[PDB]
């Protein structure tokens, strides 16, 4: 099993980025995976996520939580970079501009264990 | 060696059928009229004449050589540029199922967007109704303790809850139907 | 009981007020030019009257349970149709991605046919080359036996091999440099977008 | 790991078919997966093939075994619809009116021991 940056170049995913923020220039482009040992939890089939720029870190939450179908009691962990910065109330674009990859995607992944 | 046609020795040599013969085959009509002479007479000229056209031919097979190796050379740069060629375009194929991927999930998170914003609305209006119904409730109660009770109860305030009843307007739940689009191969007819 | 602000029964009914009093508030300017009447004469008309508004009453909240259960329903349905459309959009994106893979396998089919042709033509000049080589190598053999041996080895039929050798013309090998093409698709469905 | 009809529908192939002979009249489209219990070769990257009508089997077997990278003294076995019928000479349009499935597409399987 590879993850995205062994899937693609770096040059690939720096000329995906500029093209999708020349499509999408409302939206900010996140990937989101599993973690390399977690079992606890499942892994969504899709990789790829478009999040608006006004939109803050709390509809992703709900976002990722409807994808990966739980229930309201469990709770779980949203890492970026694989460390967390979970200012629930912070806008997006806010976790972007500080967090943000060098290619210039944004890279989550999630856990519970 | 001795000649098999006549049996004499072969000693000379003939300028115009380039054949040495004997003296006999001078005479008769197949080298007749020929000029002829000695093989010793010519040996050397020859021999200096085979001796630059062999120095010649080895210039020329070592220039044949090079051009084999040219050959090969050039067969190999160009599988090489066939391999280059290949990777190149299943690399931009593979660019375009990852835009590809990228829209799919714009698509689906826009779907998921209005199906919440529509599930919030009808549960909004869900609790209007609710609500409603349980002040119609609250009415016929009312009534039903207005109905058994005292002559008093029965009279203060009727007229309140009669004009209260008049203008009595049921309210309706909000409702869409068939007003939204989901999405075309029109790269297939392109081309 | 008896009234709080007089302190006598309240045995009247005040048709405009709708409220119940006693004879000293029927004189008093609070009540003042109204029409007042017992308590015992309007209690049928109302009961028969409350009657009619509690059947309406009953008639209209089981037609506001009814509206409860059709929204919802309706909601459910809605859910249903939400579910129907996703899977219609991933398969059309599955649709799309199929034709990608067959036009890419379409496109390295064809480059491997040119592959093939080119590989094919250059070995056949291949092959000539070495030919001519091993051609040029047997003269020489040749040349070698003639000037090594005897005389009439270096005389019989010099001619023809010096005649032979007049007419050495060397064949260049076939080439081709730069004459092809192959465009795959360009992003301009990302503009049709 | 799922074959190409544990993939797609029915439908989804014939529908499938019809784009592609829409698209690409003049060629032919072949499906070509592993056997099922074959270990000695591996699976292929490419699932799907493009043949023109005019060709013969025999470049389709060439291609196949130079997309496993074989050498020619190795040999293996091309079964159409699990039933062996290598007329390496006919051309593939006849291979395609005889032996295609019910969808359209041209379903073939590459072995080699026992
Ligand atoms: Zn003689
Ligand atoms: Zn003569
Ligand atoms: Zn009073
Ligand atoms: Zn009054």
């Amino acid at each position: 099993e590879k993850t995205f940056k062994q899937r693609r170049t770096f040059e690939q995913r720096v000329e995906d980025v500029r093209l999708i923020r020349e499509q999408h220039p409302t939206k900010i482009p996140v990937i989101i995976e599993r973690y390399k040992g977690e079992k606890q939890l499942p892994v969504l089939d899709k990789t790829k996520f478009l999040v608006p720029d006004h939109v803050n870190m709390s509809e992703l939450i709900k976002i990722i939580r409807r994808r990966l179908q739980l229930n309201a009691n469990q709770a779980f962990f949203l890492l970026v970079n694989g460390h967390s910065m979970v200012s629930v109330s912070t806008p997006i674009s806010e976790v972007y501009e500080s967090e943000k990859d060098e290619d210039g995607f944004l890279y989550m992944v999630y856990a519970s264990q | 060696d001795h000649c098999a046609r006549h049996g004499e020795k072969l000693l000379l040599f003939c300028q115009e059928d380039s054949k040495v013969i004997c003296w006999l085959c001078k005479d008769s009509q197949e080298h007749r009229g020929h000029h002829t002479f000695l093989m010793e007479e010519v040996a050397q000229e020859y021999h200096v004449k085979l001796q630059t056209a062999l120095e010649m031919l080895r210039q020329k097979q070592q220039e044949a050589e090079k051009l084999e190796a040219d050959i090969r050379e050039e067969k190999a740069s160009w599988k090489i540029q066939i391999d280059y060629d290949k990777t190149n375009v299943s690399a931009d194929f593979e660019q375009l199922r990852e835009i590809l991927d990228w829209e799919e999930s714009n698509e689906l998170q826009n779907l998921e967007k209005e199906e919440e914003d529509i599930l919030k609305s009808l549960t909004k209006s869900e609790t209007e109704m609710v609500q409603q119904t349980q002040y119609m409730r609250e009415l016929i109660s009312e009534l039903e303790h207005r109905l058994q009770g005292s002559m008093m109860d029965l009279l203060q305030g009727v007229d309140g809850i009669i004009k209260r009843i008049e203008n009595m307007t049921l309210k309706k739940p909000k409702t869409f139907h068939k007003n939204q689009r989901r999405v075309a191969p029109d790269l297939k007819g392109m081309l």
